[PDB]
């Protein structure tokens, strides 16, 4: 074989069913990257509410019709005002947690339509102005209500009082990539002719073992209608969509006074 | 503490990790890490601020 | 010996230094009844914040002068607005906890005076009107501020708008018993010529293993000047008194929506 000896001392120089959680119960699931949520490994005492925070919280129901273009949420932003989980978030400097997301949508055998649910790590969205990275904290953290997609890019032509809001586009996924490839991310498809619910399990993903839960969002959830809703020969159709999220294996550290962000 | 031997008092020394408003009153400060120091019994106090960070290294 | 046979089947018929807790540190102690706080024995999953609730909270400082007659507080009432302990109290139907009470008062070698600190189980106080047991919930749960004693009984002669307030008397301990016997309860004496602080450890005491923390107070703390304060030949003297309380081995159960009492 060919001979090789490394000269320098540095390595760089070298040549190259029912699910019950806590006091909540909901009656196949998808695990992101095949990794179940877990606590920090062996390699300041953390606080861990075993059941006061690891349970299912239900968000506000939304309506799906013939003109809906999609919805998106950010985690852990969406759960900032849910029981003691939010209190622990705002009373500590460092936090960590995984999630279990459950999407519910029921219809009849005479309806038709398909929804795509995508879980995206580090889901960064585009703005609505010539200025770059000018979106504000308040607009980037809607909370429980979340946001919506659009079919076109509407530039905010107002220099007097810029809105500083996102302008996602459905077929660009709001980030400049084609929607067809979004299936690279963890995903589920709800087809009304086969099923009525979707489930995803998300572990903690980040470049650090633990990070602030207030200034950084680890996950994004996007729901988009792949096929339009229809029902018999009716002009208008509307059905509800519900989202339920459960924290799992949550840890907090850095206890001090409480944080009170200015949301408008 | 460099007072006289006849002086007495108690002090609270607090450290607060980042993320929230800087403390402006004792009520806010006592929620973070803190130590209570008695001047009369001891003329010197020591407080250890431990390493608590999201990144492995911090910039100077 | 005398002969005896029981006839009936029923038994009744038969003839007869630095202390560190959590993220708090304070630099001899008294244990009430020689019983350390403990969790419920083996004989609905309880929630137990190990460190988010078991730590020292400091109340508002009071001033001791030449005319002060005493102060009193109720537990767990005094800690209803302290961090996550209050949130757990108001988010659960059943609660249990022990306490560690620390009283601080410092002076000089030229001062003189003595304080008596008493921990009383089921500390029931008397009213201020001819009507019996007419005191209101708001007046019976002052909270952090607490209440004060009086040297005489001032009847509330107002039928139009009764105050419905307690009228404790110092030498009657506010309950119709002589103060000299209050030493039957767990107690400490702070004499300014020997010490400057007091410490008591209180276990959970009640007729039930667990009970509501909102409608029932398990402990009462009473501080009374046994000897008047004085300093040299000065007419007026005032010194501060501080109280710090730490919950210990706290359990909660019965999670539902939050309780919001009407305090005035």
């Amino acid at each position: 074989n060919y001979t090789t000896i490394n000269y320098y001392k540095d390595s760089a120089s070298n040549a190259a069913l029912q699910l019950t959680i806590g006091n909540s119960t909901i009656t196949n699931s998808v695990v992101a990257y095949g990794r179940w949520p877990e606590f920090i490994r062996d390699d300041d005492q953390p606080t861990e509410p075993d059941v006061a925070t690891c349970r299912f919280y239900t968000l506000d129901t939304v309506m799906w019709g013939k003109e809906s273009k999609g919805w998106w949420w950010k985690l852990p932003d969406a759960l900032r005002d849910m029981g003691l989980f939010g209190q622990n978030m705002y009373y500590h400097y460092l936090g960590r947690s995984g999630y279990t997301v459950h999407v519910q949508c029921n219809a009849s055998k005479f309806h038709q339509g398909a929804l795509g649910v995508f879980a995206i790590p580090e889901y960064c969205l585009a703005g609505d102005s010539d200025k770059q990275r000018y979106t504000s904290y308040a607009n980037a953290n809607p909370g429980e209500k979340g946001g919506k997609f659009y079919s076109q890019f509407n530039r905010d032509t107002a220099v007097t009082s810029p809105k500083r809001e996102f302008c996602p586009v459905d077929y660009l996924l709001g980030c400049g990539v084609l929607l067809g490839n979004a299936f690279v991310y963890p995903h589920q498809i709800i087809n009304l002719r086969t099923n009525n619910s979707a489930t995803i399990v998300l572990p903690y993903v980040n470049a650090m073992a633990i990070d602030s839960m207030v200034k950084h969002n680890n996950w994004g959830i996007a729901i988009l209608p792949l096929s339009p809703l229809d029902f018999a020969q009716e002009s208008s159709v509307e059905i509800p969509i519900t989202v339920t999220i459960a924290p799992m294996c949550s840890e907090f550290n850095g206890l001090r006074n409480v944080t009170a962000p200015k949301f408008q | 503490f460099c007072g006289s031997m006849m002086a007495t008092g108690k002090i609270l020394v607090a450290y607060a990790p980042p993320g929230a408003q800087p403390p402006t009153s004792r009520k806010e400060a006592m929620l973070g890490t803190h130590v209570i120091w008695d001047l009369g019994l001891q003329s010197s106090c020591t407080m250890v601020v431990p390493w608590i960070s999201n990144v492995t290294y911090r910039q100077t």
